[PDB]
């Protein structure tokens, strides 16, 4: 029948007061979060932020909507989330987040027989997430989600995740493009701010980044430059114009991809651990354009002697050098 | 006159939008049907795609049953606050909006049996998975799913109103795809498990076809044209080391600022697709030129006469090595 | 300000000044017994003319920035035209393009007949 | 006096059923339209789409909202239209769009004593405009807003331009950038849905792309380059260098300004009428270059100098007349 | 003392019709409007507008709000704005505006005993004025605010700028980047529309471009360019390989400018005293290279001769181009 | 039970919230507080900064008296719509948004003597002047001002909740700054002067200074990088014109390039910051560097003596030349 569910819900919704929690003066109402991750696309680097779709539900128990005579359980139109009483929850890392609104506003209202209530939501966040970008692109980045109750103290709500471990779900489904889901933690924890102290949850992630398009895109050209320089070093001795040629365009090729990679990240004021890289091939080129210099300064200014001695300890050793450095530098980082 | 307005008053009076359809008698079929009228770009960056719509539901709803002069009240938008309607969502949507220029695009239609009709126009930007192995000559099933959001199967079921291939109907004129082309469309529906419990999703994959021509026009011919630059600089004469040796260098610079303008435009992807392959391989040729070029300068004066014979060998070789390598290439790619 | 002369069928509106603050250029007709009334008008790029429902597909209006000018040409005269004819100048944003009022400077009166 | 005109639309707002439309049962309601222009602010190639701001106004009659003894006009506070039937116009072509609400909702309601309504608004739509870039620059383009009704099909409403040719203004008020426009042109039709036919006016525009910065930032520095290359046929054979050098930095500034220029216009796949040229000018310096290596090879690997003197000859007297001949069909054949 | 205010103002809003202005069958009322502009933000020629951001008051004398007995004139919460007919005042120029909402919609009413309301926001607003860039760097510009009411013509309200030429304040306080006000205009109208007439305020001001950056960034690589072509002059024409790649890497770094500098400011069709700056420059370096392939071709086919008239020749064209170019454009 | 909604029902009796409390008395005191839970980028391009605080109210109104079991009554955010708020505002914000997730972050607490709590999560993007004359090397003192819009001085005064300086306070963890250091802050109150009335305003000055870490290595050292090119151009010998050709003009290239990128990435301004003398300084070094050549292969034909001796003099010179502008240079702008 009908009526009987219309005359019960009707009387569920007299003398109920939203202003004032379940139970208003005895112990703190328990509130059970649960969440389910659909995507964590556009980690941002620039922004510092990444983009978080989950839907969020959360589960209480109001003796004011208790019923009995309806053994169903009522899934209730949306619009009656205004009537009533719903927790304050709040993230602390968001910049700019939204409930979807595509033909309802995106939220579900489940009343149980016993006044359990669940309160379902399907949100978009765009969180902030610090990043430690001092072993970029080598990285392991750790952030977060933090979920806190705006208005009511801890003496007033306290939260939990329901389920324990199991409360997140969805984390192995995600694939990042540029990242994989290392593992992922769920805390709890209060925090005491003047006013007082509020419950937090905490959803942590740890993402380790790949590695394959940034060597593709960056190391292996650098690589091939220092090449060059050192075919520039092979070719001769006193062919002045093709070894002078060939070692001022490595620089010039060398800066141009450097101007070109430098945009794609923010302002840090340190070394990237990318740019210490293109400073060492640059600085290796710089030091075969000087040897050139050195060498044409002795032969022009047993002459042949030297210089020929000299390209052979250039040739023989910058090739080594070379190698121990990013021997050393793959073995510090990675 | 008036009488309509009597109609309408008797028809919300005792009515509560809270409460669906048989609530406890029997479930709700909710027959639904989408009319494309403009298939939006496919932003291959933000993963996403666009998509405009007549998003379209019809259901029976007992207690809205009149009598009265007109068979169907064609009613505004109004209405349609003060009466249930389905909770259906996208669930691979990203930020969808619905139109409400002048007033809200949404239209309701009451027929004498209870029968509702209830149309509204959307924009849904959805997330489309992108396999970009086979880039940039690889098709797509960039799917759109919906369903109810807080009604289970047991309460809401979905179905297509007319027969599921002519269900989904895309408009001919609304095609908006710069390097696109779409090959049609299969629908289907299912049921989706989750904490709260089983739902109805349904399900329409597009198929996708990507463009080549700006593709081919911006990389490979450029690359094509520096390879060759490298070939006929072995056609010099020996002597003129420096001349070899800039065609070596610029050759070289050159197809570095063509790879890094050709990877710009791509998605941060870990692993080579098609173009990172061709853009290996062209490094390799040009380097291989260059490092010969240095090796027959460096035996140009101890032994000349290897040099004439490897000179003729790398002229016979590499444009035959490029030559086979571009048709396995193509004919390994295209063919797939 | 910007400062219109009329010259002369053909007409000839040159301009002066700052004529980039006022694109549009209207001309007016006005008789001894008739009030002013709206011509025709043209844009600052020339590309886009209006003219009144009695002096359609008659009368040409034509733009040339060689030094500001535009010339009105009248095709199938007759005696009922006979009158002095104004060139003025609108601001960008003045309302509509058939009341004098919304027009800032104008030409001296050249008779025709 | 003040307190009639209250209770006169007081009166006429009681009993007014705003979910009916006006003649509920009787013959679909006319409803006249104006548009008058401010501007249209972007066109964009990137997005496929241009912004327009418009003051639209509608005029229709209904007799419920008729009023007597008050013998002016009422021009009524825009909160009214809250309480009033209107209708449901959109444009089929909009993206984004919002009415402007700086200090008020932009809005105005009219009544007239025999139960006409004018109603105004002041919307700004970025309107979807497909565009064939295929003639691009040399292109004479097409953009549409296309307005239609979404609740009522043609038995209920009727859709007309009050004014005819007239009903649209301030065309002179568009003053773009680049484009021009040439003409425009009112339509009106009825379209078929599967719910129904719909009445439906479009307003078109047939804009014209100038093309003077065209020429002077694309255009000439290709044919600057390509008689750089040129420059290499009036050097001494012998300066092998020289000709080297040139040649090869008039490719590199070649590939240079294509990838640096091509980044501006959208993924499309068929080739543009401005790509053609920059292939062509691409392969006249590959073909420099590659006349001179013929020339180097001939040459190093009395006689031989006169054949290489004759190639040079040769090339100086038909390469400008080549690319003139190029030039002028390619001009021709867009123009 | 407390009670008394809450009588009285429920007094003069119950019976209040919002949808009738004061004065319905009276003369028009008369809205003293008045301006202080905190700050004018960004002014983007690609956009082809400017940021604005203002305190916008307007006073006007609504017979209907007068009360006795209270002298303290009342300051009431935003919230009564519902309540109140306000003018339909709005922005010509404007294209996209909000009114401020940190912590309260930022709106104040001030009513007084004699009847008269002030009401007073702190809008955003992004107005477009259409800037023209034939004289650009080098040019000024004209940039207005213009205000109207939307649906009462000027036989139903009528508008003025209170305080006269005081009505607006805060200007001299403003430092554009680049831009400099060097003065501005207050305008009160009427315009005639098909409806009716309308009443018209405008603020209007007049923007010169500061030059000290483009004109250290922008002419002097290419001067310097230019120059650096002119060197080729005098290395001896035996060196051919120098001189070409002098010549051809001038061109190189031109074009490099010439492609790099695109992102300056928007598409616009006629020519720009930049862009002929830029052009005469291309060509100046061009030049060098085409009287170097002379020098060659008569030399092979009395060239020194060729080279020294072009010492003098080449510096002494371009000094004139200089001197016209800054004539014309100063 | 019950008691509480009675007691609340009670309160609002008549209250009319669009009245001040103690609007005939004496001027409402607005005691506040804020806590910056991050200090969002500095955005010189957009020439402002973000922020994210609890920015907390408090004033004591004697119509919301009441007497119950429990002292102070925490409420949700409806009450506060239905009672009177101050309308503080901040004076250069540019566009602020309270944050609305889930539900409006905001707070509501009542005390029996009166006292009343309000307390709100705000994300402010303020602009704050910025003198880049001393740019990279440039400190900032970016200020937050706030004060009522409305209510006059003399109608509503605002304080401080504790000592001024312990009022405003920052989270540790939430800095959020990348290139800037917050090096402490200062408050102030300050009666400003308007059309309208004297307004009480109160000011926050956030001291940042900008970190050169990454500047250095972006524009400094390969600045340093092509004079020290230009240093081995002048070490060659004569004979070799080419080489010494191509060492001037790509460094004069590379000059340029690096020049024009490094003014990109900034803000447009009318007068030149410490880089651009650097810049400037240093093309002036390499435009030098290529005449001096130029002068050398001039005067090399007839008395190359002439040009030994000019040429040791060069090198000689601009090592020395270069090495006392640095030195200048950087004593001048790091020691402040
Ligand atoms: C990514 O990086 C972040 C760092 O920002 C990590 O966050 C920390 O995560 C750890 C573990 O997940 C947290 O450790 C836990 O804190 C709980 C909070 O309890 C308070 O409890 C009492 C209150 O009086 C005090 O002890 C103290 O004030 C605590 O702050 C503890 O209850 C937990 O204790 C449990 O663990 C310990 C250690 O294993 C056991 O000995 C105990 O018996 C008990 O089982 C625990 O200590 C830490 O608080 C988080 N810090 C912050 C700042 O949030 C993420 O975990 C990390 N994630 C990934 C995937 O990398
Ligand atoms: C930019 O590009 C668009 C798209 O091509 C153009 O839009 C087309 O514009 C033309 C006008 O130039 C439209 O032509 C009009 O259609 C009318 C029909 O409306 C009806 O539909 C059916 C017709 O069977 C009937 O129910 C009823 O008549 C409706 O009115 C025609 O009446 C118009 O005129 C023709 O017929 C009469 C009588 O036979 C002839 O005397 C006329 O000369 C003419 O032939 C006209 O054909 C066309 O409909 C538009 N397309 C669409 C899809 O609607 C824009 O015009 C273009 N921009 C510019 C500035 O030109
Ligand atoms: C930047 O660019 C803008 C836009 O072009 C310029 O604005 C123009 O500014 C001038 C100068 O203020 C405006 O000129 C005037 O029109 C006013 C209104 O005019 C009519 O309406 C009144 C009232 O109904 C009638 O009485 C009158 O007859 C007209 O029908 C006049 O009131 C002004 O009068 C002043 O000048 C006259 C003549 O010298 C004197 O006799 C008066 O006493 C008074 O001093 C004036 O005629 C013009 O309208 C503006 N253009 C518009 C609105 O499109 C800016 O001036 C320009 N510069 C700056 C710095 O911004
Ligand atoms: C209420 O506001 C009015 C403003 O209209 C105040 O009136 C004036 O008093 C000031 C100060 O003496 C003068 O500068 C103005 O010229 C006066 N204007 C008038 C009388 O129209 C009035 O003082 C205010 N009253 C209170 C109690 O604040
Ligand atoms: C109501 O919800 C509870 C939650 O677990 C479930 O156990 C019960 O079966 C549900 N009732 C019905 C009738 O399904
Ligand atoms: C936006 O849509 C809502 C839908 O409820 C509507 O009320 C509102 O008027 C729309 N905004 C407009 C027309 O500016
Ligand atoms: C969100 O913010 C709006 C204000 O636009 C407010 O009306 C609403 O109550 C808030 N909460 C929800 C759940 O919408
Ligand atoms: N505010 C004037 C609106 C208008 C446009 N056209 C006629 N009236």
């Amino acid at each position: 029948n009908m009526s009987f569910v219309k005359e019960t819900v009707d009387k569920l919704l007299k003398g109920y007061d939203i202003r004032l929690r379940p139970d208003f003066g005895g112990p703190p109402v328990c509130v059970g979060m649960n969440i389910d991750i659909a995507s964590i696309d556009m980690v941002s680097e620039v922004n510092m932020d990444y983009t978080l779709t989950m839907y969020f539900q959360q589960y209480w128990r109001d003796k004011r909507l208790a019923y009995s005579g309806i053994p169903l359980n009522l899934t209730l139109d949306n619009r009656v989330a205004d009537q009533l009483w719903v927790p304050d929850t709040y993230f602390l890392n968001d910049k700019k987040s939204f409930v979807h609104g595509v033909t309802v506003k995106n939220r579900m209202i489940r009343l149980h027989p016993d006044g359990t209530v669940l309160y379902g939501l399907r949100i978009t966040t765009t969180a902030a997430c610090m990043m430690d970008l001092r072993r970029y692109p080598l990285d392991e980045q750790n952030c977060t989600l933090e979920i806190e109750s705006y208005g009511y103290t801890t003496d007033d709500i306290e939260f939990y995740w329901r389920g324990g471990d199991k409360a997140v779900t969805g984390v192995e489904r995600i694939e990042l493009p540029q990242f994989s889901i290392v593992e992922h933690r769920l805390v709890s924890r209060n925090v005491v701010f003047a006013t007082g102290a509020y419950p937090r949850l905490s959803l942590s992630f740890r993402l380790k980044r790949n590695i394959g398009y940034f060597i593709l895109q960056t190391y292996m050209p650098s690589i091939l430059i220092t090449i060059l320089s050192w075919v520039s070093f092979w070719i001769n001795y006193d062919a002045s114009a093709a070894r002078v040629a060939l070692g001022i365009t490595t620089v010039l090729t060398m800066t141009t991809i450097n101007t070109h990679l430098r945009e794609t990240l923010p302002k840090i004021p340190y070394v990237k651990a990318i740019d210490m890289y293109l400073m060492g091939c640059f600085v290796f080129v710089f030091l075969a354009l000087l040897e050139y210099a050195f060498v044409n300064y002795i032969f022009f200014s047993y002459l042949t002697g030297r210089a020929a001695a000299i390209d052979r300890w250039s040739r023989i050793v910058f090739p080594f050098t070379f190698s121990l450095f990013n021997l050393v530098y793959w073995l510090y980082y990675v | 006159t008036t009488v309509f307005t009597r109609i309408l008053d008797r028809l919300l009076d005792g009515y509560d939008n809270r409460l669906r359809p048989g609530l406890g008698e029997r479930v709700t079929e909710v027959k639904t049907d989408i009319f494309v009228t403009s298939f939006g770009p496919v932003s291959d960056h933000d993963m996403e795609y666009t998509i405009d719509v007549f998003f379209r539901q019809s259901w029976k709803d007992e207690r809205l049953k009149f009598k009265g002069p007109m068979t169907v009240l064609r009613l505004n938008n109004l209405m349609a606050s003060k009466i249930w309607t389905p909770d259906t969502f996208f669930h691979n949507g990203k930020k969808s909006v619905a139109h409400n220029m002048t007033m809200p695009n949404k239209l309701l239609r009451i027929t004498e049996d209870g029968t509702l009709l209830y149309t509204m126009r959307l924009t849904v930007r959805a997330e489309c998975p992108m396999h970009l192995e086979d880039f940039p000559m690889d098709a797509h099933a960039c799917p759109l799913k919906f369903g109810s959001y807080a009604y289970t199967r047991a309460e809401v079921v979905y179905e297509w109103t007319r027969e599921p291939a002519r269900s989904v109907v895309v408009a001919e004129d609304g095609s908006r795809l710069n390097q696109y082309d779409l090959l049609g469309q299969t629908v289907d529906s299912g049921i989706v498990q989750s904490s709260t419990g089983e739902y109805v999703v349904m399900t329409t994959h597009f198929h996708l076809k990507r463009k080549i021509g700006y593709f081919v026009i911006q990389t490979y011919l450029p690359c094509i044209m520096t390879v060759i630059l490298s070939q006929v600089s072995f056609w010099l004469n020996r002597e003129s080391v420096p001349a070899r040796t800039v065609f070596g260098v610029t050759t070289v610079l050159t197809m570095t600022t063509l790879s890094i303008s050709a990877r710009n435009s791509l998605p941060k992807v870990a692993y080579a697709t098609a173009m990172d392959w061709f853009i290996a391989v062209c490094y390799a040729f040009v380097f291989s030129a260059l490092i010969e070029f240095a090796t027959v300068n460096y035996f140009t004066k101890s032994q000349p006469a290897r040099a004439a014979k490897i000179d003729r060998l790398s002229r016979i070789a590499f444009p035959l090595l490029f030559g086979i390598f571009n048709l396995v290439y193509w004919a390994t790619y295209l063919n797939r | 300000q910007v400062q219109l002369q009329e010259s002369g069928l053909r007409l000839s509106c040159a301009a002066s000044g700052h004529t980039f603050n006022y694109p549009i250029m209207g001309w007016f007709r006005q008789a001894p017994g008739k009030e002013r009334e709206f011509v025709g008008a043209i844009s600052w790029s020339g590309g886009s003319t209006s003219y009144a429902d009695s002096v359609k597909d008659r009368f040409t209006i034509s733009r040339d920035n060689a030094k500001n000018t535009v010339y009105l040409e009248m095709n199938n005269l007759k005696p009922e035209d006979t009158a002095v004819y104004y060139c003025a100048a609108k601001g960008r944003y003045s309302g509509g393009l058939y009341y004098p009022t919304n027009y800032d400077y104008w030409g001296q009166g050249t008779q025709v007949t």
